[PDB]
């Protein structure tokens, strides 16, 4: 046929680009860091907190990692990182033996669909299965050593769903508030904040059903405990304020992209700015006063998006990724200003920065606390990557 | 000096940064504007406030500037064909492609035909007249993506709106041509009811010198770099798979360009797969585990200034592909585990001994099985210390036991327990042992 | 007996060829097919009447220098597509579909040059490469591993030659610089354990790496036959045949007259010579001799040019035959003979990247 050979040529065209970017990165970033896991991941969470060890040049950080094997045993992990915190410091860096390290596994049963610590307690985290049930953990009550068996204390699992999902939020401001979303077109809410008898069985407090097609993401408000939005691949975004009582009729519901919703996420320094992200190869964002305005539109990415995050300690700065082994840097303040036609050339305005690292469809990203500039990236080829970018950019 | 050396060695490199040329101008790898040496474009600063609060109203405010009008049927006679038969008219609705969706969803719906003359012409007319009412709808703002017209007999089309919803069609009387499958046309009315230089070394064997045209933009992907200074870089970085020089010929520049000599460009991924047999090699269709490594590239940088006279990363873990001992075969990561192929008996060997006590001739087979029997087991464990023969001819008899039985050869046996203590390893206090244990 | 002249082609390149290979895997009355191979070049051709001969397909290697050096045709069980495999001076395996025109299969494990390739003749999927690593190697060309090692401690000292199944396909020879022929086996149980393991391994099903077999000792051997190299050899029934620069071909059987050749001791020391053939001007080595499918007919080479043949028939070695077929055009040297799965053509290529042909009439 054709699409063989034609996809060998990509294959090695892709190739050569990487080679180039890594030849061209010294004067683009201020820090690369690249690590190979065994198996990928699908999953990504800085944790809150963060130990500096005096008398050297460096911090230390915990990262939130899943995993899909093969066929083996499953895992979830959560590893170490030793970040230069110094502005002087320069083996590599600091030690000569290691500066990432495994330190915890626990058995799973399925792949990893999803995994956010709990806000309340770090240590209470959830977990989203190839199964219709919902995981979670507190790892402090297991051994960094696996079973060797296999499967293990579920600490208890939930109830409620009949397909998988991705959809997962803890309530910010109410503990043990936490909504759901899987392909049974529905958003199921438990609530753990005091479940005595554990038993491994609670059912969801709740369930939602506004959406006719598979629901895709689902996130609490930042500042209401009792507010929160939907997506679904219905192409509309369903705004569904609690203690009204009708997991049918939301709130609000509009039509925010022509082709299927993936991503959402809210401003954090305002009340009101919502970002938007879906199949469309755009990226729209709204407002809780009025919503009948698509506010603006970021026309960049060449295939669909799967990921929005608002920057921490900065109010104007997100992040968009996606499918087409890039990633993008936008800026609200440069909407439409008048560039040179070589500035035009290089791009619009507004967009601020473009990743060039992966050489794959890059799975997952974060933002953390404790540092300013830096995003760790994921990929589906075994593939982590920590970064920050150079500084001149800004300012 | 058949040239075509010469020819052949620069044909390759070149095609490829062409075709790379195209592809980054539609496919950024990087904005070159956030480049430190191209810092003279991305004129704009990073000197801005922009509350976000405020951001609505300056929308809320010129969205009521931005909505200008909108239209509110329409109706239309073809004046009869020309030509040097019925007509068939269509409307054709186009969607956006979904996710499942390969191509764009188009939908064809008739709002009606009528019988047009055979080819006529002027002067003979004493007239089919085609209504529209609101087919289209408000709603079809977010499904649809277009709607066109269709004419046949024979083939003809257009479209009705703009992509900002801007109708293209006026009224009036139109002259058109059509296809099939000057010449054949129809008419209708439509109502709404310094110089730089290069050479190019070749081992100093020949050489070939050119001179820049356009110059400070480059002569492969035209990037208009507006220093010597940042051309230079830009060329020794990205268009890598040669080398440069600077000369600065007195008008202006030169440059003598020769080939990279190692340029080590060789796939960077899984090392296993270059090995796959082919058709599974770049799968890219299943998760797969391997060995872990870590890299360091940009730590800390300098920040340096520029400096034209100045124009004239370590690893952690296993970076390679390892290889079988024996048959040079490649090793998975999971076969390069505790296996480690090697041990004291090699099976050759076991062979080679055995072989080589047949050669004698002056032996009785109640002595040779003997001696193999033995020499086997004693390489099978590997006994040095004196100590040890003790509990050798122990273990000895202890697996051998059944063997020597169905052997029936027992007494060689103690005769070699005999000799062992003449070479001073056994006491008596164990030679009989054996036989004791034996039964 | 008597063939003429009808053609002779010569390529561009002009670098020599060495390989001629009719597919005799030809469906009764399909037309004639074959292939030879040069520097770096194969090419398929097409036998048609009246001394016509028919350019079908080309392929090349750029990427690197290779000399090619030998070919076989075999086919699929799956769909029965003809198949044919090539080797060179790089020392790798390749295997390629002309229904497709592409290489499926490499195979990269030897040391050095290879020198040969041959098929079990009832398993297609055995293939055996000789090489001048001194070791035999024997792949399942369907599951993608390896089988057997032949050499080690008791093996071949220097460069092994050539090899060549025994008529049913359990028995092989080998010959090498080392003046030094060597019996293997393959009906041993173990072996053919071995062979039907081989035709049972997932690997995504275990951990384990398929685990070959090593042998390390000839069931006979001798060096007392010629005194210089040896370099093609061919089983006849139970009998044996081989050439070395010694311009003349030998016939012989192990052991007595009446040692058979299955009760042969592995001790054996002792061999019988039965007859000679001659010739003249084989000075230099490297240069092979073939026969009928039908086993009644002798073709060979020579370094000037000429031909000698002979039947394989009652006549007796002593006055068995002599038949020299010769033309004036090339005296470069000639390689490699090549008959249909019938008698009907004869090809054999020159030194020069010219081709003969030679057509029968009885
Ligand atoms: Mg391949």
């Amino acid at each position: 046929k054709e699409a063989a050979f034609d996809d060998a040529v990509e294959e090695r065209v892709i190739n050569e680009e990487y080679k180039i970017w890594k030849k061209n990165t010294p004067f683009l970033y201020d820090l690369v860091m690249t690590h190979a896991l065994e198996w990928p991941s699908l999953t990504a969470q800085w944790l809150p907190d963060v130990t500096r060890p005096e008398g050297k040049d460096f911090s230390i950080h915990r990262l939130v990692l899943g995993t899909h094997t093969s066929d083996e045993q499953n895992h979830l992990v959560i590893a170490s990182v030793q970040l230069p915190n110094d502005d002087a410091q320069f083996g590599g860096f600091g030690s000569v033996s290691g500066k990432i390290e495994i330190e915890i596994k626990i058995n799973h049963e399925g792949e990893v669909n999803r995994a956010r610590y709990m806000p309340q307690n770090p240590c209470i985290i959830a977990t989203k299965t190839p199964s219709s049930d919902v995981l979670v953990f507190d790892y402090t009550k297991h051994p960094s050593k696996p079973d060797p068996s296999g499967e293990c204390n579920p600490d208890l699992r939930l109830r409620g769903h009949q397909k998988e999902g991705y959809g997962l939020s803890w309530n910010p401001n109410l503990s043990g508030h936490l909504l759901s979303a899987s392909d049974d077109h529905t958003i199921c809410l438990w609530d753990i904040s005091a479940v005595p008898k554990e038993g491994k069985v609670v059912d969801a407090k709740t369930i939602f059903t506004g959406h006719t097609a598979v629901v895709e993401d689902v996130s609490w408000h930042l500042l209401h405990e009792s507010l929160f939005g939907s997506v679904a691949d219905d192409q509309k975004l369903m705004i569904w304020d609690t203690r009204s009582n009708n997991t049918s009729k939301p709130s609000h519901s509009v039509d925010a992209h022509t082709a299927e919703v993936n991503c959402l996420s809210f401003n954090p320094y305002s009340e009101f700015i919502l970002a938007t992200g879906s199949a469309d190869k755009t990226v729209a964002l709204w407002d809780l006063r009025n919503l009948k305005l698509k506010l603006h539109s970021f026309e960049s990415h060449k295939d669909e998006i799967f990921q929005v995050q608002w920057s921490p300690h900065n109010e104007t700065i997100l992040a968009s990724s996606g499918t087409d082994r890039r990633l993008n840097v936008w800026d609200l303040s440069k909407i439409g200003e008048e560039q040179s036609p070589e500035d035009a050339e290089d791009g619009p305005p507004e967009l601020l920065f473009i990743h060039g690292g992966h050489t794959a469809k890059i799975s997952d990203f974060s933002w953390n606390p404790n540092e300013p500039w830096v995003i760790c990236s994921v990929s589906e080829d075994n593939i982590m990557q920590v970064w920050q970018m150079a500084e001149n950019i800004y300012n | 000096a058949d040239h075509e050396l010469f020819l052949q060695a620069f044909e390759k490199p070149t095609q490829i940064y062409r075709f790379l040329r195209t592809r980054n101008l539609i496919a950024p790898i990087f904005l070159h504007r956030t480049l430190t040496y191209m810092s003279h474009r991305n004129s704009r600063t990073n000197i801005k406030r922009k509350t976000f609060k405020v951001d609505d109203m300056l929308s809320k405010v010129e969205k009521m500037k931005g909505e200008q009008e909108s239209h509110s049927h329409l109706q239309l006679t073809f004046t009869g064909f020309f030509h040097k038969v019925t007509l068939e008219v269509l409307l054709v609705k186009v969607c956006h492609k979904k996710r499942k969706d390969v191509s764009c969803p188009i939908r064809q719906v008739p709002t009606g035909k009528k019988q047009v003359p055979l080819n006529p012409d002027l002067n003979q007319t004493k007239p089919s007249l085609a209504v529209s009412s609101n087919e289209f709808e408000p709603s079809n703002s977010h499904m649809v993506k277009s709607y066109s017209l269709l004419f046949r007999v024979f083939v003809a089309q257009m479209t009705v709106f703009d992509k900002n919803r801007r109708l293209q069609l006026l009224d009036g009387e139109y002259e058109v041509a059509m296809q099939e499958m000057q010449g054949p046309t129809l008419q209708f009315t439509l109502r709404w009811t310094l110089r730089i230089f290069y050479q190019f070394l070749y081992n100093n064997n020949t050489r070939q010198q050119t001179e820049a045209r356009d110059d400070l933009h480059c002569p492969w992907c035209t990037l208009n770099c507006r220093k010597l200074y940042s051309l230079l870089k830009h060329l020794k970085l990205c268009h890598s798979r040669f080398i440069f020089n600077y000369v600065y010929h007195p008008k202006g520049a030169r440059i003598d360009v020769s080939i990279n000599e190692c340029y080590d460009g060789s796939y960077a991924g899984n090392p296993q797969d270059i090995h796959r047999q082919p058709g599974f090699a770049f799968s890219r269709n299943g998760p797969v585990k391997r060995t872990p490594i870590t890299h360091i590239l940009v730590c800390r940088p300098k920040r340096t200034k520029a400096s034209m006279s100045e124009f004239l990363t370590y690893s952690s873990g296993h970076n390679r592909l390892y290889f079988h001992s024996d048959t040079c075969l490649p090793l998975r990561p999971q076969e390069m585990e505790v296996d480690s192929e090697d041990e004291k008996d090699p099976e050759w060997l076991r062979e080679k001994t055995i072989t080589q006590i047949e050669e004698f001739s002056d032996v009785n087979e109640g002595e040779k099985e003997v001696m193999k029997l033995w020499n086997l087991h004693v390489m099978k464990h590997g006994f040095i210390a004196d100590n040890q023969m003790n509990h050798a001819c122990m273990l000895f008899v202890e697996n051998y036991g059944q063997k020597i039985i169905k052997k029936n050869l027992c007494r060689n046996f103690m005769l070699h327990l005999v000799s062992m203590h003449d070479f001073n390893l056994i006491s008596i206090m164990s030679i009989d042992k054996a036989v004791t244990k034996l039964r | 007996y008597s063939f003429k002249c009808v053609n002779s082609l010569k390529e561009d390149h002009n670098q020599p060829l060495f390989g001629v290979q009719f597919n005799w895997h030809s469906k009764e009355g399909d037309p004639l097919v074959f292939a030879t191979v040069g520097s770096n070049r194969v090419t398929l051709y097409e036998c048609h009447s009246q001394g016509e001969i028919r350019l079908l397909q080309s392929y090349v290697d750029a990427d690197a220098d290779e000399n090619f050096y030998t070919c076989a045709w075999t086919y699929d069980s799956n769909t029965s597509h003809p198949l044919l495999a090539v080797a060179g001076s790089r020392g790798i395996i390749r295997i390629i579909n002309p229904i497709t025109m592409q290489c499926i299969k490499h195979y990269v494990g030897h040391g050095n040059a290879i020198n040969e390739l041959k098929f079990h003749p009832r398993d297609p999927n055995l293939l055996l490469s000789v090489s001048k690593d001194h070791a035999l190697r024997l792949w399942n060309i369907q599951t993608d591993t390896l089988v057997a090692i032949f050499g080690g401690v008791e093996g071949h000292r220097d460069e092994v030659l050539s090899a060549d199944y025994d008529l049913l396909g359990e028995k092989i020879m080998s010959c090498g610089m080392d003046h030094s022929l060597k019996l293997w086996r393959i009906n041993s149980k173990r072996m053919m354990n071995a062979i039907k393991e081989s035709y049972d391994y997932n690997p995504n099903k275990t951990n384990r790496p398929f685990i070959s077999q090593k042998i390390h000792f000839p069931d006979f051997s001798t060096r007392d036959i010629h005194r210089n190299y040896v370099d093609c050899v061919r089983w006849l029934g139970d009998l044996i045949l081989s050439k070395s620069c010694e311009n003349a071909i030998v016939c012989w059987k192990p052991g007595k007259m009446e040692d058979d050749i299955d009760k042969i001791k592995p001790s054996e020391s002792n061999v019988t010579i039965l007859g000679r053939f001659d010739y003249s001007q084989c000075d230099i080595w490297y240069m092979r001799f073939s026969m009928d499918f039908w086993q009644k007919m002798l073709a060979l080479g020579n370094q000037v040019g000429k031909l000698y043949v002979w039947d394989l028939e009652v006549e007796d070695p002593h006055k068995a035959k002599c038949t020299t077929l010769t033309h004036h055009k090339c005296g470069a040297a000639i390689r490699q003979t090549s008959f249909s799965r019938d008698s009907s053509i004869l090809i054999a290529v020159c030194d020069d990247a010219s081709i003969w042909r030679w057509d029968r009439l009885r």
